[PDB]
């Protein structure tokens, strides 16, 4: 059977035009998906059953109830429990994680803390001037990829929304647009662009500050060279920005994880605001996982904040104090649950050294680096492949993930519903 | 005067929120009443007595109440939060939010202070003999105004975002300051005796004085004629000009 | 259709740029009906890799120049 | 199961009950003629009984509200409340979390509230938040003002095609009515522009805002929808815009309603009854709008009353949001919706002695007091644009007390008195008229009075509000402080026969329902319309049509209203 | 924005600045362009048939426009690659030791000698040279024999489309041409690097991927094809041409020399040459000219590593004699180079 | 030993096997360091030879690889446990570690890369 209108479960592009061929409950072919999406949808060797680490230090097979009960006991008996990941599961499961965090008085953090968290901090300072991806597809004649490598990170972004597509107001496609890339190294995204602005590492805040000064007609305060870039080149960039009919900045980890952090995005948000006094201009963070955006949406409408610490029975938000790596670097976490995320492989070594000393529950379909530190391992059915769910595209558009194959594994929603019930019995609620 | 001496009787690794340690709350209370003061060890609602041995000497008003913490408390947060008078002497390090929202009195930290020390300070005095972490004298996320008054003096170094969204008061750092001190300054006076970089991004009004080296300047300042402050020649700048600001940035020549 | 042939190497990452810019694919998209799963596309992506239909491929230079991975190439063996 | 409220003074304008001492009997969530002796009893002696509060225009769910919540952690922090054995935690003031949105409405005595704007493409987010708002029954109006398919059908003069798209769009978004915001402006904003008036052609579509308004009103009536078109006029927030607002109403006089109701509802007229030519000579022209309303029975309006203090403007009027954000140097959130509409979120703070804010505050009150018909001007604050709905009691007390209005005017600028006529207005609305402006008129304009809301007649839903105030012993003009407190903290809020709040405290958290309209049209109209829409989905939209429409999983407790072509 | 052949028509061909190189004809994957009367022409009937049945094949191609020397590079990649292909070289003076070449060459016969060695050594299968008919109208050919090279030695001051013999890549591959060397004016060598600098150029079936050696001649300017006929010259008595300070010097069989002044040559200068600023060709493996070296000797600028290898081979095998270029000659070369740059800037701004 | 500035990030091969972290394909895609032509030449080693990248926060051994787009002084380690063994763990007051722009040194080594399980075993007690 062919399942049409299937949705990719890998990157924030959340491509919803895939067709999947299923034979004997196994995915055989994936149409239009890029290598990243096809590999995820085609699958790998998964965790066959739940497991609990014994005294010997080995992971022994256990029933789903035994693993869930051990997870509930670990979490209910903790004073500073951390629930991290969530970006690769559905909004329905994220909602249950927020409810569980409230009952156990824990900290629930998304992969945003190590990704576009600084973007949210900048948006909380200036606001986000953005648009749905179809707007740029149909009108953008200028597209700047700032600190993002979509050729390797969002492979179909250029062919589906940002460059090669023909729009209602762009009858030819790529020839109707000028794309630019700003990076510290010549990436494959930069090689194919109309212009590549190679800048010094960690100099984005200065470069954007100078470009904004030139856009506002205050070039006199800009020196001859800013972080190795000539003023005349910055003036040319400002000219391209003010002379376009519809401009869009697509930025990534090059601004959020480099020096100055959120300060890089808020100056860019001020540049976009100022540019709207000359022409139409928007900006969009190139969100990572297919549902990192979804957690921030659910957590915000249910608690008022994108990430939250519910230790005192009331939402508390403050990155730099209650983010996963802030708590682990301070060695204040006494238990952790890693779900739909791989902390062991994607956190700095110093944080792992502390995470490896606390009881850890892992809810994941595949064995990874976190499994090496897990005391309880619970295999889960994959959202967008084995079960339905809601996910948010990088531009805030929510879509319903489609179930492609049947599975006997429990979904994240079901695993969390069972942990919540058991925790409530322990807590007396 | 009333003197309350709190001696750490434990060393939990979990952060303890103790916004109730203020001369305002301790004034007129018995040792037992001070021991029953609520503190939060993570999600564990408990009492101050469980973490400190409480010794009292006298009974007076908050202005005449002095709290002495004998030892480092690097995991006790919000100490002195919202205090309006009195003294808090910490004989060691302190966790985040020390003197947060304080309106009066004085807090002396003999050791280092963690992030958000003196955040949203409205008045009073905060002295840190050691170093300070991030957001020294800054505000809370999304707030247009942070520190509004008072004086913070750090004898050591301070990290990034010093005085972020400052609207008044004074910050003095005797050592070096991290990245971007004085962000969006709107009435505050910041003094850094040591080195720093990228000061006064989007400043609208106020004064930033740096006696050390400024590695990089944000390309948004208009250089003015050098000016002498008490006989010392300083390079003078006005900005952030892109943000319509007219604050002054002085860098020693 | 031509003396030469356009092929896709294993360096292809299924970005779909070729499938989007192809003149044949664009002409089919302008028809009364269009189904990307059944249309006779000159180049299309399956399992993260592009494949050319020699029966309709013009062997033009469109997909060669625009392929970001440099996976599209022309072949002619006398 | 059974509840009896006795010895209360009932004010039910829908059924003409003007303060009668009558008992209200409820069985299984519905008002009945009588209940058994074992029924639970509430002795409402010396208390005032009204139908459960209904709010016909508020921004309670969706992307715009969540953008406000994300960009405003400072607002979130200002209204935090811990969890209790009955309630989940709360946050915010201008943008409360979903839990507090429902709790605060219930605490205020409201049982139904409708989302003012649902974008079709992102309607799933709105319904996802609805599912998390407790207690209250909910609904929403779908945006159609700058929709490409709408403008295409308007250009072709094909009203049958337009009606098919509106019926399809309401089903896709699970909407209740047709919302029109700055018609054409959202499209013009796609390239950073705006429509200058009713006859300014829209770039790329060759239609004018006026053509869009009349065509959508005609389509709304062809589909026999319960509510009329809901309109946010062009030129909002610009001195002298009162002429555009009145002209738009005049052009709609020739459109016949399909049901016994208004042909158009113009929302938040506080921002569209401005006089002058610039901010220097800005003045209130509520008198001009009220004069037109006093001779035009085809229009209903809501105040959009301003409340001094914190506010978060959020609307599909992208151009005015950017312009206002630049003027204030405020945070600016923008969200263009491909092929459909614009969106902008700007934090604001209204302050006394700011002559523009003082005049704006007077406009809403002037509109209500100068319009003779109490049913024609609904009480709203365009939550949270004018101010958070928790401030409705302040507006009620201002409408009932010329003394309170006098005290508030004394706190404002002298220029306000020179640019407004409110100081000379002595009219005071009575208890019955307040019931009209706070529930009966809201249900009437939406057509919900025929579906069990906004009234206490037999067969209606058991939604009741009991206020601790004796209308016979309290002078609402002198004792305005007592009136405000009574409306702020109702003694009881009853939803479907269940007590959900008591004196500002939640007692029970049942789940409410989502009201939407399933309008049917002849197959040929849809077939013709789908030829164009399928093309848009094949070439311009960034999502597949099969994943576009809202699924049943997001509307778990629906009340589907049937409508369509005769 | 680029619009392929339609852009070339509006901005180059009909604009009057086409240098008649033939590169557009040599790059088109659909064989739409062909050289006729040294002017680029398109098979519009073929284009209409392809577009009606298979779509707009030129839309995202623009290979002809990106290969034209009269179209400014716009994309980062092409600009980056072209800068990497710009190379400075060592200036020397050389002369052939093979008498049959010196009897027909223009100066030292280094071009003919280098191409002779490349063929005799089996380094290349063919070379693009400029032959001529009875009326001295140039005829570009892909030569593989010494007789054909000797018939091309000497300098003609009218256009010789170097890419015309390379418009059929299939036929070249069928005939066994795997390695080719070419000689041309700086505009023609710049055109070679423009195509090679195109993104993914190495994956296109084009002759630019088989050209292994490129010699760029020094060039002050070229004249229109009308020059000979209109100037009333007894062509039958002409033996050779040479442009110098005194003007176009036409050597005749009687030993006499008809000198046309530069003042009379102004009306015949090609419009495309008036905006050219490339005198020495920094894009060639080896650049060869007359200026800077004594009469009878060729000035050679060895720029690339392959140029250094081949140049040393000619010396090691006694095929050429070399001498140093004096400071006077070095300055004279740089002066002529800056002269062309200044006149090009003046003529560009003029428009 | 040569002074470098480490950048970490995405690669198509790193993402293609991100859910198959115990496989040789993941190890080949993430246990590697891309360097420019000037640094590789100065190192005096060929592609595939092991190098030790060291920062004030840790050290890791991974095969070297050439990337012509990398300027002198810029080395790139694909995101993963090998890269995260040398990144700056400071959260910069906002919960974000220093993943991009870490000062360090690169040098040839006779040591061999560690597989994922061995590397995770070093963080356990
Ligand atoms: C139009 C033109 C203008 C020139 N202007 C100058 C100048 O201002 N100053 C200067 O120092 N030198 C100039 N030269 C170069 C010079 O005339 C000699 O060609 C050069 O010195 C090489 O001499 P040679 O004896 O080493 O090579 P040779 O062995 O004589 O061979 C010369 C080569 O040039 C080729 N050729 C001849 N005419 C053309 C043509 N029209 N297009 C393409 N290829 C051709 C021949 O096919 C042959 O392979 C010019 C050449 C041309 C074609
Ligand atoms: N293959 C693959 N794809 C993925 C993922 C994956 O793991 N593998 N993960 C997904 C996730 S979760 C996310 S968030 C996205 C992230 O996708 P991107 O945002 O592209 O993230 P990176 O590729 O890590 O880094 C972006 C670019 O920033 C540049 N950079 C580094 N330092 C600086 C600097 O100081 N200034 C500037 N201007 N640029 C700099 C880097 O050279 C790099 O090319 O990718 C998603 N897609
Ligand atoms: N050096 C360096 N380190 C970095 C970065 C960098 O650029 N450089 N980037 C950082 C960023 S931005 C991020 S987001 C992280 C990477 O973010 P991670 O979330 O660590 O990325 P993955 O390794 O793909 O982990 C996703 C996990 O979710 C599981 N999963 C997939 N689908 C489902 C599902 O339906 N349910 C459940 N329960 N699980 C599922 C997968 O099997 C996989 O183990 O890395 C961070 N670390
Ligand atoms: S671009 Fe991202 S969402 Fe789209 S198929 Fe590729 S991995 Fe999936
Ligand atoms: S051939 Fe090139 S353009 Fe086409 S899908 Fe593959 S990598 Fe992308
Ligand atoms: S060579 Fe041309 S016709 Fe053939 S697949 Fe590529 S773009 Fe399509
Ligand atoms: S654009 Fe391409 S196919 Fe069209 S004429 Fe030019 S080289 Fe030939
Ligand atoms: S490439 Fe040469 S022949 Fe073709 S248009 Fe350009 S100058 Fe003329
Ligand atoms: S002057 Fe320039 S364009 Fe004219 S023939 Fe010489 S190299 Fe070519
Ligand atoms: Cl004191
Ligand atoms: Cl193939
Ligand atoms: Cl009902
Ligand atoms: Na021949
Ligand atoms: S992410
Ligand atoms: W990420
Ligand atoms: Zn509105
Ligand atoms: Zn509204």
């Amino acid at each position: 059977v062919e399942i049409t209108d299937a949705i990719c479960s890998f990157c924030g592009s959340l491509c919803d035009d895939l067709t999947v061929k299923v034979e004997d409950n196994r995915i055989v072919d994936v149409r239009r998906a890029c290598r990243l999406g096809a590999k995820k949808i085609l699958g790998h060797e998964r965790i066959p059953a739940p497991m609990i680490r014994d005294g010997s230090g080995e992971l022994v097979e256990a029933s789903y109830d035994e693993a869930i009960d051990r997870a509930a006991e670990i979490l209910a008996g903790s004073k500073r429990p951390l629930l991290y990941g969530w970006a690769s599961t559905s909004c329905e499961a994220q909602s249950k994680g927020i409810l569980l965090a409230e009952i156990i008085g824990g900290v629930i953090d998304n992969t945003a803390s190590v990704c576009h968290g600084p973007s949210t901090l900048a948006v909380q300072e200036k606001g986000l001037p953005t648009a749905s991806l179809g707007q740029m597809k149909n009108r953008a004649d200028l597209v700047i990829f700032w600190g993002c490598n979509p050729v390797h990170a969002h492979p179909r972004h250029m062919s589906r929304y940002s460059v090669y597509k023909k729009g209602f107001f762009l009858d030819r496609g790529r020839q109707n647009r000028k794309f630019v890339t700003v990076d510290v190294r010549m990436t494959d995204t930069a090689a194919i662009s109309d212009e590549f602005i190679q800048i010094e590492q960690g100099s984005d805040y200065l470069i954007v500050s100078a470009i904004r000064a030139l856009v506002n007609g205050k070039g006199d305060v800009v020196p001859e060279t800013v972080a190795g870039v000539p003023k005349e080149e910055l003036a040319r960039v400002a000219e391209m920005m003010t002379s376009c009919r519809f401009g869009m900045i697509l930025y990534g980890m090059g601004l959020t994880q480099s020096r100055s952090k959120y300060k890089n995005i808020d100056i860019a948000l001020s540049l976009i605001n100022d540019l709207n006094t000359k022409t139409k201009f928007v900006i969009t963070p190139m969100r990572g996982h297919y549902n990192v955006t979804g957690f921030g949406q659910v957590c915000s409408w249910q608690t008022g904040f994108p990430t939250v610490d519910l230790a005192r029975g009331v939402p508390y938000y403050n990155p730099g104090e209650m983010s996963a790596n802030d708590l682990l670097m301070r060695d204040e976490v006494d238990s952790a649950m890693i779900i739909a995320g791989d902390a062991g492989a994607h956190f700095p070594a110093a944080s792992i050294r502390n995470l490896a000393k606390v009881p850890l529950v892992q809810i994941d379909p595949y064995p990874n680096a976190t499994t090496e530190l897990a005391n309880v391992v619970i295999p889960a059915a994959i959202v967008g492949i084995e079960c339905e769910g809601t996910a948010y595209r990088m531009d805030g558009v929510s879509l319903r993930m489609r179930k492609l194959v049947e599975s006997d594994y429990l979904s994240d929603e079901e695993i969390l519903d069972r942990i919540i019930e058991k925790v409530r019995v322990i807590k007396g609620e | 005067m009333q003197t309350v001496t709190l001696t750490p009787r434990k060393s939990s690794k979990i952060s303890v929120e103790a916004e109730t340690i203020t001369p305002d709350n301790f004034a007129g209370k018995t040792v037992e009443e001070i021991e029953k003061v609520t503190v939060w060890e993570g999600n564990n609602k408990t009492t101050l007595g469980e973490f400190f041995e409480v010794a009292l000497d006298g009974s007076d008003t908050p202005e005449n109440t002095k709290i002495v913490i004998e030892g480092s408390i690097p995991r006790v947060k919000r100490v002195g939060e919202g205090m309006s008078a009195g003294i808090i002497l910490i004989n060691g390090d302190v966790d985040m939010h020390v003197g947060a929202k304080m309106r009066g009195g004085r807090i002396t930290v003999k050791g280092n202070a963690d992030s958000w020390a003196g955040r949203e300070m409205k008045g009073g005095e905060l002295i840190i003999e050691g170093n300070a972490e991030y957001y020294l004298g800054a505000g809370y996320r999304g707030e247009s105004c942070g520190m509004r008054g008072g004086r913070i003096t750090v004898f050591g170094n301070a990290r990034d975002y010093v005085g972020e969204h400052m609207c008044g008061g004074e910050i003095i750092i005797k050592g070096n300051a991290g990245l971007m001190p004085g962000i969006s300054n709107n009435g505050g006076k910041i003094i850094i005796e040591g080195n720093t970089t990228m000061p006064g991004g989007e400043m609208k009004k106020g004064t930033i004085i740096i006696n050390g080296r400024v590695d990089e300047l944000v390309p948004v300042y208009q250089q003015e004629e050098d000016e002498e402050l008490d006989g010392v020649s300083y390079k003078k700048y006005t900005g952030d000009v892109v943000a319509g600001g007219k604050g002054t940035l002085y860098i020693k020549a | 259709m031509s003396f030469k042939k356009v092929k896709v190497s294993e360096e292809c990452v299924g970005c779909g740029v070729c499938e989007t810019v192809c003149p044949v694919n664009n002409l089919l998209e302008d028809g009364a009906e269009f189904d990307p799963d059944r249309a006779k596309l000159a180049i299309k992506v399956t399992n993260g890799e592009a494949a050319v239909d020699e029966e309709v491929c013009l062997t033009c230079g469109t997909c060669t120049f625009n392929c970001p991975s440099g996976a599209v190439y022309a072949e002619y063996e006398p | 199961s059974e509840l009896l409220i006795k010895n209360g003074k009932v004010f039910d304008p829908i059924n003409g009950v003007k303060g009668d001492l009558m008992d209200i009997a409820i069985k299984d969530g519905k008002i009945v003629e009588s209940v058994s002796s074992g029924a639970k009893v509430i002795d409402a002696s010396g208390m005032t009984v009204m139908a459960g509060g209904v709010d016909a225009h508020s921004h309670i769910a969706g992307g715009k509200v969540n953008v406000g919540r994300i960009m405003r952690p400072d607002d979130g922090r200002s209204g935090l409340k811990p969890r209790t054995k009955i309630t989940r935690p709360c946050s915010g003031y201008t943008v409360p979390n979903t839990f507090a949105m429902g709790y605060r409405y219930a605490e205020l005595g409201y049982t139904t509230a409708f989302e003012a704007a649902i974008p079709i493409l992102k309607a799933r987010h709105t319904h996802e938040e609805f599912e998390d708002i407790p207690i209250i029954d909910k609904g929403g109006l779908t945006l159609f003002g700058s929709n490409w398919q709408v403008m295409d059908a308007v250009r072709e003069g094909d009203l049958e095609k337009l009606a098919a798209y509106v019926a399809w769009g309401l089903r896709a978004s699970r909407g209740y009515g047709v919302k029109i915001v700055n018609p054409g402006g959202g499209e013009a904003w796609g390239f950073g522009k705006n429509v200058r008036g009713l006859d300014d052609p829209v770039p790329g579509f060759d239609v004018t805002p006026s053509e869009i308004i009349l065509a959508l009103a005609r389509a709304n009536e062809m589909l026999n929808l319960p509510h009329s078109i809901h309109l946010h006029c062009n030129r909002l927030g610009t001195p002298g815009n009162y002429e555009t607002t009145i002209e738009t109403m005049r052009r709609l006089e020739k459109i016949k309603p399909s049901r016994d109701r208004q042909v158009v509802h113009v929302t938040h007229v506080t921002f569209n009854a401005w006089g002058g030519t610039h901010f220097g000579n800005f003045e209130s022209k509520a008198d001009a709008v009220a004069e037109y309303l006093n001779k035009s029975d085809h229009v209903t309006i809501d105040m959009g009353q301003l409340i001094f203090g914190n506010a978060t403007t959020m609307t599909a009027d992208g151009p005015v949001q950017y312009a206002n954000a630049r003027l204030l140097g405020a945070k600016w959130g923008n969200g263009d919706v491909e092929l459909e509409d614009a969106s902008g979120v700007v934090p604001l703070f209204y302050m006394r002695k700011m002559y523009v804010h003082d005049i704006m505050w007077a406009i809403g009150l002037e509109l209500a007091l100068l319009t003779n018909d109490p049913w024609q001007v609904l009480l709203t604050t365009d939550h949270p644009n004018g101010g958070p709905f928790v401030n409705y009691p302040e507006v009620i007390a201002l409408l009932m007390s010329a003394k309170k209005r006098e005290e508030e005017i004394a706190k404002l600028s002298d220029k306000m008195q020179e640019r407004t006529c409110l100081s000379g207005i002595d009219r005071e609305f009575d208890w019955y008229d307040i019931a009209i402006k706070t529930r009966a008129a809201h249900a009437k304009i939406l057509g919900l009075h025929e579906y069990g809301k906004g009234h206490l007649g037999v067969g209606a839903d058991g939604d009741v509000t009991i206020y601790n105030i004796n209308t016979e012993s309290v002078d609402p003009s002198v004792e305005h402080a007592a009136v405000k407190k009574a409306f702020q903290l109702p003694a009881y809020t009853i939803k479907g026969g269940e007590i959900v709040a008591k004196e500002g405290e939640i007692t029970a958290t049942p789940t409410g329902r989502t009201f939407w309209v399933d309008a049917r049209v002849p197959e040929e109209y849809t077939t013709r319309m789908m030829k164009d829409l399928e093309w848009k989905f094949r070439k311009y939209y960034s999502v597949k049509m099969a994943n576009y429409m809202v699924q049943d999983e997001y509307v778990q407790h629906p009340v589907v209203l049937e409508a369509g072509v005769n | 924005m680029m619009n392929g052949y339609d852009q070339l028509v509006e901005e180059v061909i009909d604009a009057g600045i086409c240098v008649s190189c033939g590169n557009c004809a040599a790059v088109c994957p659909l064989q739409y362009i062909s050289m006729e009367e040294k002017k680029p022409v398109q098979d519009r009937e073929k284009r209409d048939e392809i577009e009606k049945r298979s779509g707009l094949a030129c839309n995202d191609c623009n290979l002809c426009a990106m290969s034209c020397p009269r179209i400014e590079p716009t994309y980062f990649w092409q600009k980056r690659e072209l800068k990497r292909m710009e190379h400075e070289g060592e200036v020397k003076a050389a002369r052939t030791t093979y008498k049959p070449i010196q009897d027909v060459c223009q100066d030292g016969g280094i071009v003919t000698t280098l191409f002779k060695y490349l063929l005799d050594s089996g380094r290349v299968d063919g070379v693009v040279v400029s032959q001529y008919n009875g009326d001295y109208n140039p005829v570009p050919v892909l030569a593989k024999r010494e007789d054909d090279l000797l018939r091309a030695a000497g300098t003609r001051y009218t256009v010789s489309p170097a890419y015309s013999p390379l418009t059929d890549i299939k036929q070249l591959k069928d005939d066994g041409y795997e390695r080719i060397a070419i000689v041309g004016t700086p505009c023609q060598i710049y055109a070679l690097r423009k195509t090679q600098a195109i993104y993914n150029s190495q994956r296109l079936l084009i002759p630019h991927n088989i050209i292994t050696f490129a010699i760029g001649l020094f060039c002050a300017e070229e004249f229109d094809d009308r020059i000979l006929q209109d100037l009333e010259v007894d062509i039958a008595d002409v033996t050779g041409f040479d442009v110098k300070k005194e003007g176009l010097i036409i050597s005749l069989k009687s030993g006499e020399k008809k000198i046309i002044p530069h003042e009379d040559l102004e009306e015949y200068v090609r419009e495309g040459c008036k905006i050219c600023s490339d005198f020495n060709s920094p894009y060639a493996d080896i650049s060869v000219g007359s200026v800077g070296s004594p009469p009878g000797w060729s000035t050679v600028i060895v720029r690339t590593e392959t140029g250094r290898e081949i140049y040393q081979k000619l010396l090691e095998k006694g095929l050429i004699e070399e001498t140093t270029v004096d400071e006077k000659g070095l300055k004279l070369i740089d002066k002529m180079a800056q002269k062309k740059i200044n006149n090009a800037q003046t003529k560009i701004k003029e428009r | 030993k040569r002074d470098v500035n480490i950048v970490t990030g995405r690669t198509i091969k790193q993402g293609a096997d991100i859910e198959n972290k115990l496989s040789r394909e993941y190890f080949e895609a993430c246990a590697r360091c891309e360097v420019g032509p000037e640094d590789l030449r100065a190192l005096g080693i060929s592609e595939g030879s092991n190098v030790r990248i060291s920062t004030d926060f840790g050290s890791v051994v991974v095969p070297v690889a050439l990337c012509e787009g990398n300027p002198t002084g810029i080395v790139f380690i694909p995101m993963g446990p090998w890269a995260n063994a040398v990144v700056n763990p400071d959260t910069h007051g906002c919960g974000m570690p220093g993943f991009k722009g870490v000062p360090g040194t690169i040098e040839p080594t006779d040591d061999t890369p560690l597989d994922l399980k061995s590397l995770m075993k070093l963080y356990k007690e």
